[PDB]
């Protein structure tokens, strides 16, 4: 037998309502945690003790085309945030489906942190946008 | 039957690990507790079941799995029996055939008894009686026991060391190593001549005081001494003063046997739980004198480098080293399985007599020979065979290959260190 | 004479009752302990003395495929111990089976210590499951 | 002390440990549902691994101070044990630990 | 064998019928007593007699996030106080629970002695409240 | 040649008959005098005479795991000590057994002194009991 097979073409993110696409050749997906689940401590004697930490945040990083036209959308939501007030929520769950099941995480609670650098040659590169999360949950079809 | 979903049998006896190598040991004593002439045991809880403790067959089997790691099997043989009887019965025969005879109130009761034996259809003829009465083997009986008080019962071996090893080889095929009950001068030599022509190994041992004295060993004539004159290379002897009625030719034999072939040094051996070789009168260990004068007679000996014993050297009589001999065999068999399965296994063709098939044999031979120079064993080898073309006509025929050879050369090792130093100011 | 020779068909992997399978293209399994058996100290003078450390624990780094199906597993089995309270056990054996022989150590008492990492491109990324141990244990076929 | 010399503590922690052992690989076998465990080395190992784990349960208790575990391969077992769905030739093996519960002891008295 | 793990996340604070949360990042909590236990004299010639001290109070520190919602209900509580008469009671039992068992002392009769200092800057800065008690009670589970 | 070895592992403590273990990390023991052996005295003319202090208490600083569960049985010795008349006596010998011998003290008549502070935050923290002695003597194997 063979595991499922991969497809980048049937890939779909989406966060604030609108659906983000044209998704740069190479590495257009990161997902990654703050902090580690254990933190083991070793007393002078060989002895050992666990700390199970508490921070469960994490980074949202996807990588667009030059030209691509969700530049202009994150653009236009962000200019929009930076005229609210503070009790206004900025906040909404990023959401990937992925029917292969490579992606085992969701962004509870995510939020707009960095926006891209722009760089321009002879060649087209690539727009980074950032994003953070209250709670990056792994999750998995029980077997 | 229900067997649990989990089944769980813990013990508090600790246990400890066995291994396989090449040969496996036989005892040859004079008993009579079995009908068969060889039967083999697995541990010493089966062997404590046929015989009793203050048997020589239950001390050698015990001195065997002293050491560590076990030997896997054990094979004790049957030496023939005579009984005699006397004046201060039940007769048995092979099949478990037994007759009791009986006469009331001594040559009259012997030959009443005689005449009783004689008589009976159903024993007589696997058995003979003779007039104090003796009573031996008849026609195809190999077995034959007596027991019984105004009458008196007596047993000793009935055979010579020849007899009795073809007896046994026609039996059972499957051991290399030989060890004996019997100490006498005349059947250890008898048995040293027998396995000279054969491809196992004797191990004996010796108490003789008479050892331990003269370097010359032409006017020496003890019978480590005869063993060595006669170059048996297949004879192992070892002297230690408990030799009398202890066997720890066993426990050497299980030093080295669990494992490989050619691939160890049975020379600075340690046994477990035995001692070293005392000097009867004083029981102090032997004067250099004494261990020369055991040198030169090439028998071995348990040392004491200052805190330790240590059996010596490990030659044989012939001067070889068990090593290379035990080695040789094992080559040996390797090359006569290995053409085996080549030769077996054409179910549905042939090996054409030409010198497609030749290379073939000589294929195989390389492999066998490069197995042991894989173990250090030899060094290098040169392999030679006919051709096919100049092959004489009478061996077609006869479906035979001749005129096979091959050369080896053996690798060594260390035992002793000669050592000089200096010291000074400067 | 030659050595044994190694073969990863038959590397198998285990811990808390699964079997984990689906390894890597490259470098699929890395064990390592977390201090040096001695320390030395030498003085102004030249002579020295040792300190033996005591601490003995490690770390068990196994690297999976993208859609392997044992990155399910591990995620459910991380989901549960999350609803755990602290005085239930969460460490079990490490038990690497390796008929070669070119393995030497085993990992008593491990936990799980950090998620993988997750991105997507045109091809497959690999994703890394990292593991504790209270005690690294090297033993060997006794000569 | 039993009448056979052996300490009770000796006896209760060994049955204890039989329950455990017994526990434990009930609660494998049990919750395959929906699956199995294969008669190959993958299933070997996995057993392997709850047996290891309940003996070191046991040596963290301070009942045990070390212990061994030995499993046959799959390539070599008997075909009627592969029909009959049964493994066989496991074994494994404990050192104790020990306790202490009296004291001897010596003294002298002097001026020097 | 190794120890109990110790985890944050299951630390619950109590007082006046409040419960305090919104931890610091680091060091939110501490304990400790005002004097020690004995106080040794020794004469001129040597001789020792010991002063065992009866004081047994304490103070308990709790440092929090700077836009928790526990300020607010602090600094409510704190306004009722200062309305009230001197024969009213301000005291009450500061419990502290801890699955781990690594806080081993309770607040007898604590009171509010001290306000946070407030900072403000490019990022959050904590604030520190300070309680006393009447005695610091360490206690254990019998073994 | 060199030195002996130090080794943590191998260093016992004891105190009222029961065993002290987990130690921590780093620093776990300390031992020290209260006054110096001599204290000269220099005249306006230069002359010295020399004080002999009769002095010879100290202090044994041992420092624990945080969840260490030595910590529970010295909270649990504290508690009945402070319900014993005065009478009753309370010091014992503080005896320290290290096999290459780098501890060259024990303690004679040592009592209990101070409770370690408390503190917690996202990791481990250590706990400290001071203890007294009557006489801090220093001893050697004898050339």
């Amino acid at each position: 037998a063979m595991y499922q097979q991969y497809s980048p073409k049937d890939v779909v993110c989406s966060w604030n309502g609108i659906a983000i696409e044209g998704f740069a050749p190479d590495s257009f997906l990161r997902l990654q945690r703050t902090s580690p689940l254990v933190t083991p401590v070793v007393g002078a004697g060989g002895q050992v003790a666990l700390t199970r930490n508490a921070d469960k945040t994490g980074t949202i990083e996807i990588e667009l085309m030059q030209t691509s036209l969700s530049n202009q959308m994150l653009s236009a939501i962000q200019a929009k945030q930076d005229n609210m007030e503070l009790e206004e929520d900025i906040s909404s769950n990023f959401v990937i489906y992925d029917p292969s099941g490579s992606v085992l995480a969701t962004g509870i609670n995510a939020w707009l942190q960095e926006l891209p650098q722009i760089e321009l040659g002879r060649d087209q590169n690539s727009k980074t946008w950032i994003f953070g999360c209250e709670k990056l949950d792994y999750t998995s079809t029980i077997p | 039957m229900w067997n649990p979903i989990v089944n769980v049998d813990i013990t508090l006896n600790t246990a400890g690990t066995t291994r396989e190598g090449f040969g496996l040991p036989l005892f040859l004593a004079s008993t009579d507790n079995f009908e068969e002439r060889v039967r083999g045991y697995t541990s010493l809880t089966e062997v404590a079941e046929d015989f009793d403790e203050n048997t020589a067959a239950y001390k050698a089997a015990k001195q065997l799995w002293s050491q560590t790691p076990k030997v896997t099997q054990l094979y004790i043989g049957r030496r023939a029996m005579q009984y005699t009887v006397s004046i201060p019965i039940t007769v048995a025969a092979g099949g478990g055939i037994s007759q009791p005879y009986q006469y009331t109130a001594a040559e009259n009761v012997l030959q009443q008894f005689k005449t009783q034996i004689e008589a009976d259809p159903t024993i007589k003829d696997k058995v003979s009686v003779n007039v104090t009465m003796i009573i031996t083997k008849a026609g195809d009986n190999d077995f034959v026991k007596v027991t019984t008080q105004t009458v008196y019962i007596a047993s000793t071996t009935a055979d010579t060391a020849s007899t009795a090893l073809a007896a046994i080889e026609a039996y059972s095929t499957d051991w290399y190593f030989i060890a004996a009950e019997d100490r006498t001068q005349q059947f250890v030599l008898a048995m040293a001549s027998e396995i000279q022509a054969r491809k196992k190994i004797f191990f004996t041992a010796n108490s003789d005081v008479t050892a331990l004295q003269g370097t010359e060993l032409a006017s020496a004539n003890d019978v480590p001494a005869q063993l060595a004159k006669n170059m048996y290379t297949r004879t192992v002897c070892l002297w230690h003063h408990a030799a009398a009625e202890d066997y720890p030719e066993m426990a050497y034999i299980a030093y080295g046997a669990p494992y490989d072939a050619g691939s160890i040094a049975w020379g600075n051996a340690q046994l477990t739980g035995v001692a070293a070789s005392l000097q009867p009168s004083n029981q102090r260990p032997l004067t250099s004198i004494q261990k020369s004068a055991l040198d030169v007679r090439h028998c071995n000996f348990i040392d004491l480098d200052g805190g330790v014993p240590v059996v010596r050297r490990g030659i044989t009589s012939g001067g070889e080293w068990i090593d290379i001999v035990r080695g040789v065999d094992w080559l040996e068999s390797d090359l006569k399985t290995s053409l085996r399965d080549l030769l077996i296994n054409q179910k549905g063709g042939k090996i054409t007599y030409d010198d497609t098939g030749i290379t073939r044999i000589r294929q195989v031979i390389e492999t066998s020979l490069q197995r042991a120079v894989n173990r250090n064993f030899l060094s290098s080898y040169t392999v030679n065979v006919p051709k096919a073309s100049q092959v004489a006509l009478a061996d077609k025929k006869a479906r035979i290959l001749k005129d096979v050879t091959f050369a080896g050369i053996l690798a060594g090792a260390i035992l002793d260190v000669d050592l000089k130093g200096t010291v000074a100011y400067e």
